[PDB]
């Protein structure tokens, strides 16, 4: 179940979801400001379940040392 | 919304009450039911500090039913 | 947005949402133990946004004064 | 004991009394439910706990429950 085990990946690694919107047989994702290591480790995991990156593009937060800003993100199975 | 804004304080004025503890909280709004399971974390508290409550329910809205006590440390309120 | 709407108010009360699936106009949540209050303010706010609390089912963590396991957790429109 | 003389004085009747050993199963008329909490919390004055206890709201009550079972020890 694909959006489960987004959700339940993101909560073990601290992240927050806010839209979880399907644009067919792929998901837009916007997620909160994230420590770009744990945001990471959460997509390698989902890796690891089947759902692949397919696209990803994250900004360094200003003035945050190890944070990003995820302008998009989208996930396939 | 009487029914659901009136859990929160009715659960800490329970739990801050010297002797119990809420332990389980069900509400069905189909059914209208809210189950209540007050436990004690004592010996003879959950009589004491009860009397008392009964006050609380009817100062807003309120849905008594049924109220079974059967010292399992253990007392079973209705809001219905 | 239902959805967006549940996450964006559950992570300003401090709140784990882990499973967020329709049986219809009706979302069944998964959430992680949470402190009861917080719990109430969260669905209170979204009492006042359109989406009523239809089912609630919790139990209070036993070493944990303020705190409760959320068992079942059904909101409609 | 009493049971009895303290019903007597916070209103209203005991019906039946029956033992089963250091506990009594008592069946109790519909009564205002703080005058039964007053008269239970005398009872457990001195000994005597209440050990079972479940009642019903009868309908068209401000402030009365009928006493569907009653269990007393000590």
């Amino acid at each position: 179940e694909p959006s489960t085990v987004i959700m339940r990946e993101a909560a073990r690694h601290g992240l927050t979801i806010v839209r979880l919107q399907p644009q067919g047989s792929r998901l837009s994702l916007t997620v909160q400001p994230a420590d770009f290591q744990a945001l990471m480790a959460w997509l390698d995991a989902l890796g690891q379940a089947g759902m692949t990156t397919a696209t990803l593009a994250v900004t360094a937060v200003a003035q945050q040392p190890g944070w990003v800003t995820v302008n998009t993100l989208v996930l396939e199975r | 919304p009487a029914l659901i804004s009136r859990l929160g304080a009715l659960q800490q004025i329970i739990d801050d009450t010297p002797g119990i503890r809420l332990r389980t909280l069900s509400f069905d709004a189909a059914r209208n039911a809210l189950q209540l399971e007050i436990s004690a974390v004592s010996s003879q508290a959950l009589e004491q500090f009860s009397q008392r409550a009964r006050a609380r329910f009817r100062v807003q809205t309120g849905e008594m039913k049924p109220r079974a006590d059967g010292i399992e440390g253990r007392l079973t309120l209705e809001g219905a």
